[PDB]
């Protein structure tokens, strides 16, 4: 049966096909400079240089980050983060020695310096990611199952006469209704429906996530100390829509244990309740024991796909502290209750009301932190207009703190024709109007778009008026994303302040085949190598072209996925023909994979060959050793060859021809040449 | 020979620690997702290849603001899928049952509400870049066409 | 089984090369792809040369066919020209099947008096006895799909630019006529009604 | 405290249907020729049915694709009979193979295309066809494997 | 005296403008220097040929006697920072009243002496107002 059969998920890639990468260096540079001129104090210069070095040897990936600052009066190199990451396939996890961060959701975000080992959800196929119910069933006889959503079908497959479990259902949003319909050739159809609502803490049935972190604690503040701590987090998906998740934080002075459950009740919604019990030592010698209970509720689609509600409550009793409170200085009011209420309502297929309300109460100080936000976005044809309102009454007498904003974006394509050849089609007009509900007014109108053939050079010119002061401000920027780097130039003009920004970003790879420059890198990169094909643009990317050696680096590549690297044959030299214009790679996290391409440099030839006044038979192989070229006879003895010399000979192996040919310089200059040559 | 006394010189100034805002040129941004096929987006939940883009901040100091995050405000195609954007209709023709989604450094989706902020980040002294990923999300079969969507993002400092 | 990148390839005038993808979804399949281009009358033509004309594809792979022009600007520049691009996949007692896929190649002159958007609406219907002829004043090849004459579908139609295509009509059909044309990307324009002008 | 806006521009393009013909390598098996059975022009054989699947594409584009069969005919009179393509000791004589519609109408091999009437099964779009050996006067004990070409016009 | 100091030199204010704490985060860092000048009128070459300027002010620290102090007010003033005056040659001047600047040859009539004013922060700079004042002596040889 299907349940016993080791069926694989949709989009599943075996771990053997995953490419570890290549042994190569790496250096990403980001230089920025600001010249600020004011009538009061003349002029000044600022320069910030971010340098991320790296080295990928074997499977280990070493990364180092450094910063340089120069003001106009000294040079200051400053380390930030160094880490040696790696991925372990048998454990389906990722290990990191050195600096890093704690991705804990059950606990609070912590920056640390030590060994971390955490399960990664990215290595799993995209089908079985997130939360989605798995379907268990018994089918009497051979059956056809059509797990179908309220809109359309999702999973259609055959099932043998036996138990079957289906776990390939996609996320399909936060809430959904799956109708399982089984049809057998003998009996009548059997249908049953199941609703589901998801919470980020929930996991799939039989899904396990873990995180083990150990090492010292680091923070930007110099007041806090650097204590060593251990943090373990576990998330498990029980059968029947439950989730059990726990955690443990431990240090010299702070010991906290977190336990929680979550449920997918179906039509009612989704729930997640957890309790954290902590014994802490304050900056002084005092010891405090406390608890904090967090509650999360997600309602299903109210009405008919109109309203969605989220309720997040958190009650922290007197004596519960996070890790920062303990790790404060040797000598340096808790939250009684925090409530979040989010309501989203969609109307007219266009307007989307978002209402957010946060309400926090402390201990002793009965002051209440209230935060009410109401946004309305509407996309009426090309015109997109958003109206937002916000209010914030905080504990420290922040008053009403009301704010209102109105942003309208109108593309020029609303007026220009569909097939306009002008560059004005790649542009839009933006208008922003901000009230502070006290007379403080900010208007800003401008245009922006792209004006290059690859849409690399992006321009944005905006004027604005600030009124109580009455200030007119101009702001014009140009960003160019070329095949060697990104260069941005900006000019901000004010009443008495003139700012000129100039920045260059780039990346350098010291791979085996020399040094390759390119756009700034983003974790995983693909090194496209097509030697002999100079200035060849790659597809689906902006301003990524090969250099004079044919080597280029792609900025971003999806990890553990099937992504296509294609060379745009249209914008390629007529003398060069690619044997393969599309390649497929499966990179690992933080890895450099070579998408090797073969390019023939000689002229493109179309030869009609005849033997004994008879065209060569179909399927015959024509090869030329003078320039290592090959082709297959199409019909009437017509064969296509790429990369051939002006004068030479070819040989045909139908099942042993030799054919001599010569071409004129006009033929060599032509794009594609056609000729005839007889066998021996 | 002779030493006499002049007047006085009065120096007027003010030492100020400056805050930070969005980098020039990163205010209005455009991202080209490329070309995707119905084979890639043929059923609900199918996602295309993510395209990276960064938001830059300049003149940020650790003392004034240790951490920062952003929140994207947009239009949802339906109340069920509130974490995906909505594509605008075009005269030539707009794709049906498809939208734009935004991810984080952790690979998690973002609620398009104006208050759901993303994960916190550490602010380096000066230039700071926050990366994000744009993706295609199909709710059912995706008819071919042109997909263009817009999103408004606001930044908070902690 | 091989598949093409698009069901409708538009080749603008003035260029030299057009790119079309051919992909093999089957993991274990060896194929020989042979491609060519014929005119509107189904006759093999040398006006467009597809490179490589014949190549061997092994396993799951995607390759690019480059359609190279040879018109020498001898085609009319007033209206679109129609060609058929054929791709045949030879699967290199039992009979073997070779699949031919034919797609529509539109040689589109660079400068045209009408944008592609307005070409869909400006179709006229001349109805008579057993005839529902379609007049297309617009300079675009129009593909009319599910032409319903009130309550019954007639058939698919392809009306040439500045042309009067003919479709037979049973006398039982109603007066109301509804249709919808296929746009550039292959989707279906929302249904319009057809006037008798 | 405040930011700007980001826009995403992209294209979603339709893809032509992937055609799968019966078993792997686009091969459909047929029963062996019976010398006693194949005697007269009207003599036939067991009707082995196969199906062609147009997968990895939308049902809307799949259903609008015209369908035709073509190849070589053994004789001018036998327009609907494929000519056997075998040059060896196993080549049979005075026989052929016929491709047949659902109801039982023979399919012309000239190339006159028609609608596809794809059945939207639970999996994908499918079209069933029929194949049977056809005698034209005599039978020979040989492997009469033939070849036919399948034409799909993506309207 | 051999020369006359104009009022625009006797009583005038020079503004250094706002600065960034990053530009003065560490000790020894200096901000951008602005330029002012003092005008001498009716200078007689026969009476005197060389002119010099000595600056008198309040040094911040005994170890740093070339930096003026801040006398804005009793609160809301920048800390651990001062201002510096550089002569024509670009060197710092001692705030002692007898430490004169570089000797400059005097031309008959009207002459000008340019000086630069900049910031100088020890330790770590802190936000706040920064105001200073200093008296000077001119010597004619």
């Amino acid at each position: 049966p299907q349940a016993f059969m080791s069926n694989r998920a949709r989009g599943y890639i075996p771990p053997e096909l995953w490419d570890p990468g290549i042994n190569a260096g790496l250096l990403n540079y980001n230089f920025s400079g600001n010249s600020v001129q004011n009538r009061i104090g003349g002029n000044s210069h600022y320069a910030y240089l971010n340098l991320q070095s790296g080295l990928n040897i074997g499977a280990w990936r070493l990364r180092d980050n450094t910063t340089w600052s120069y003001n106009s009066s000294k040079n200051k190199w400053q380390h930030i983060n160094t880490w040696l990451e790696r991925d372990i396939i048998p454990l389906r996890s990722r290990l990191t020695l050195g600096d890093g961060y704690t991705q804990g959701d059950i606990f609070d975000g912590i920056n640390f310096r030590g060994a971390q080992l955490a399960s990664d959800d990215n290595m799993l196929p995209d089908s079985q990611r997130g939360f989605a119910p798995v379907i268990h069933g018994i089918a009497r006889g051979t059956a056809q199952v059509t797990i179908k959503q309220n809109g359309y079908d999702i999973y259609n497959s055959t099932v043998p006469p036996g138990p079957f479990t289906i776990n390939d259902i996609y996320a399909a949003g936060n809430s959904g209704d799956l109708q399982v319909t089984i049809k057998e050739a003998d009996g009548s159809t059997q249908i049953f429906t199941v609703p589901y609502s998801s919470v980020p803490l929930l996991q799939r049935e039989g899904h396990t996530r873990y995180s083990i972190t150990a090492g010292e604690y680091r923070s930007g503040n110099a007041q806090q100390e650097k204590p060593r701590f251990f943090q373990s987090t576990l998330l498990h998906g029980l059968p029947a829509g439950w989730t059990i998740y726990g955690g443990t934080q431990l240090a010299d002075r702070y010991r906290a244990f977190n336990f929680g459950i979550g449920k997918n009740m179906g039509a009612l919604g989704a729930l997640s309740v957890d309790m954290t019990q902590a014994n802490s030592t304050l900056p002084d010698d005092s010891q405090h024991d406390g608890q904090s209970v967090r509650f999360l509720y997600n309602k299903s689609l109210n009405e008919s796909g109109t309203n969605i509600q989220l309720v997040g409550y958190r009650y922290s009793t007197s004596g519960y502290f996070n890790f920062a409170d303990t790790t404060y200085s040797r000598m340096n009011y808790n939250k009684r209750g925090k409530l979040q209420l989010t309501v989203t309502q969609q109307l007219g297929r266009t307007s989307t009301l978002y209402l957010s309300g946060s309400h926090q109460t402390y201990w002793g100080t009965s002051n209440v932190d209230e935060q009410f936000q109401a946004g309305l976005n509407t996309a009426f044809e090309d015109i997109n207009w958003t109206l937002s309102y916000s209010l914030t009454k905080n504990a420290w007498q922040k008053g009403r703190d009301q704010m209102l904003a109105l942003n309208v974006n109108i593309p020029f394509s609303h007026w220009l024709r569909s097939d306009s050849k002008s560059q004005w089609r790649h542009a839009s007009a933006s208008y922003s109007m901000s009230h502070d509900l006290n007379g403080r007014m900010t208007n800003l109108a401008g245009v922006y778009g792209t004006l290059l053939e690859d849409n690399n050079l992006s321009y944005s010119v905006q004027t604005g008026y600030a009124g109580g002061n009455s200030g007119s401000t101009g702001y014009a920027t140009l960003n160019y994303r070329g095949g060697y780097g990104n260069a941005n130039i900006g000019y901000s003009h004010s009443d008495d302040i003139k700012q000129l920004y100039y920045g260059v970003s780039g990346g350098v790879l010291a791979h085996a085949n020399g040094v390759t420059l390119g756009q700034p890198l983003n974790d995983t990169v693909v090194l496209v190598k097509a030697p002999g094909a100079k200035d060849a643009k790659v597809e689906n990317q902006t301003g990524v072209r090969t250099d004079w050696r044919g080597y280029a680096v792609l900025p971003y590549a999806t990890e553990y996925r099937e992504n296509r690297v294609a060379l745009d044959t249209n914008t390629l030299a007529d003398n060069v023909d690619l044997d393969n214009a599309v390649a497929n790679v499966v990179p690992t996290r933080g890895a450099i994979v070579r998408a090797e391409f073969k390019a023939r440099v000689g002229i493109k030839l179309l030869m009609t060959l005849t033997h004994n006044n008879k065209p060569l038979p179909f399927g015959a192989m024509v090869t030329s050793e003078s320039s290592q070229s090959s082709g297959i006879v199409a019909d009437n003895g017509q064969v296509y060859l790429s990369g051939m010399p002006l004068a030479g000979k070819v040989q045909v192996k139908w099942g042993h021809c030799v054919a001599n040919y010569q071409l004129p310089p006009e033929s060599q200059q032509q794009l594609l040449t056609q000729l005839s040559a007889e066998c021996r | 020979a002779t030493t006499v006394n002049g007047g006085t010189v009065h120096f007027k100034g003010e030492v100020v620690n400056a805050a930070c805002a969005v980098d020039a040129g990163s205010v209005d941004q455009t991202v080209q997702l490329g070309q995707v096929r119905t084979a890639s987006l043929a059923q609900e939940g199918a996602t295309s290849s993510a395209v990276g883009f960064n938001i830059q901040l300049n003149d940020c100091d650790t003392n004034v603001a240790s951490k920062a995050a952003v929140a994207f405000l947009g239009t949802a195609i339906d109340a069920g899928h509130t974490n995906v954007l909505a594509l605008q209709s075009s005269a030539a023709g707009s794709a049906t049952n498809v939208g734009v989604q935004i991810l984080d450094r952790t690979g998690a989706a973002l609620t398009l509400d104006g208050a759901t902020f993303s994960s916190e980040t550490t602010l380096n002294n000066g230039t700071n870049t926050i990366p994000f990923q744009a993706r295609y999300f199909a709710t059912g079969a995706a008819t071919p066409g042109a997909a263009n969507a817009d999103a408004t993002f606001k930044v908070q400092y902690q | 089984g091989v598949a093409l990148g698009a069901t409708r390839v538009i080749y603008p005038a003035g260029q030299k090369q057009e790119q079309l993808a051919v992909t093999n979804n089957d993991e274990n399949s060896t194929y020989l792809i042979q491609s060519w281009v014929e005119n509107a009358d189904g006759v093999k033509d040398g006006r467009f040369i597809v490179t490589p004309p014949l190549f061997a594809m092994k396993g799951k792979k995607e390759n690019t066919l480059r359609i190279l022009d040879a018109t020498n600007n001898q085609l009319p520049q007033d209206r679109e020209s129609l060609f058929w691009m054929n791709v045949k996949a030879i699967p290199s007692n039992t009979l073997q099947l070779a699949i031919i896929s034919r797609i529509k190649l539109y040689y589109r002159p660079a400068k045209l008096a009408l944008p592609p958007d307005q070409a869909a609406e400006k179709l006229r219907f001349r109805r008579s006895a057993n005839s529902l002829t379609l007049i297309n004043p617009t300079p675009y090849y129009l593909t009319v799909t599910e032409l319903n004459a009130g309550t019954r579908v007639l058939e698919n139609a392809l009306v040439p630019p500045m042309g009067e295509s003919t479709v037979k009509l049973p006398s039982d059909a109603g007066s109301n006529i509804t249709y919808r044309t296929i746009n550039d990307y292959g989707a279906l324009t929302p249904k319009m009604t057809g006037v008798m002008e």
